[PDB]
């Protein structure tokens, strides 16, 4: 579900989809879709190694890199 | 002193499964816990609370 | 879901568990046949709940330590 808006080349470096990827996190976090937060740290760190091991990532992780998320209590930033 | 003490286990066991720690406080003011009359009921149910508290401040410590 | 952790605190977990014993002494009763308020059913259904809720709050009271602990790492760092 993610690779629909983060394989895409071209798709990546778009400023919105570091947006989307906040907005999925969190919102998966908050409705159920995202369980536990050992388990959106297991999303992070394998979306992260997708978009890092493919053309257009380095931008897209320098932008997401300052959005935040709460995680075990704790909000932090990427 | 079979029955007594076997019914008192059933009907607190329904007590404290049939009601959030909320609605008991409250139907203990309103008369309308399940076994107010049964004192063995309740008595075992008071055991019981009894020990729900204990491994709760058991456990709160050693962690 | 105690062990895999949806739950971040108590309360929820509290909650969690008094709604799915109602729903679930009704549902499983209405599959077998039984009445749900049967005095019978609810001798085996209700047997030993301070035991079964024991075990339950300590199975989830180690999982709110060990994220009390990733949290207050994470909490820090920021």
């Amino acid at each position: 579900e993610l690779n629909g808006v983060l394989q895409d080349p071209d798709m990546l470096r778009r400023p919105d989809s570091a947006d989307f990827f906040e907005k999925y996190i969190d919102n998966g976090l908050v409705t159920g879709a995202i369980p536990s937060d050992a388990q959106a740290t297991q999303l992070i760190s394998q979306a992260f190694s997708d978009a890092s091991s493919r053309a257009g990532g380095a931008d897209f992780l320098m932008r997401v890199g300052d959005k935040k998320v709460t995680l075990n209590g704790a909000t932090t930033t990427y | 002193e079979q029955r007594a003490r076997d019914l008192a286990d059933e009907r607190s066991n329904e007590i404290i499964r049939k009601l959030t720690p909320e609605q008991r406080r409250e139907a203990l003011n309103n008369g309308t816990l399940l076994y107010q009359d049964d004192p063995y009921a309740m008595e075992a149910l008071r055991v019981k609370t009894g020990r729900n508290a204990a491994y709760l401040v058991d456990d709160d410590v050693m962690q | 879901k105690i062990k895999e952790g949806v739950f971040r605190t108590r309360e929820e977990m509290e909650e969690y568990r008094h709604s799915r014993l109602q729903e679930g002494a009704k549902v499983y009763a209405e599959q077998f046949g039984i009445d749900p308020e049967d005095v019978d059913y609810q001798r085996g259904f209700n047997g030993d709940i301070t035991e079964r809720n024991i075990s339950l709050y300590g199975a989830h009271d180690n999982f709110l330590s060990q994220q009390a602990q990733k949290g207050a790492i994470m909490n820090s760092r920021v």
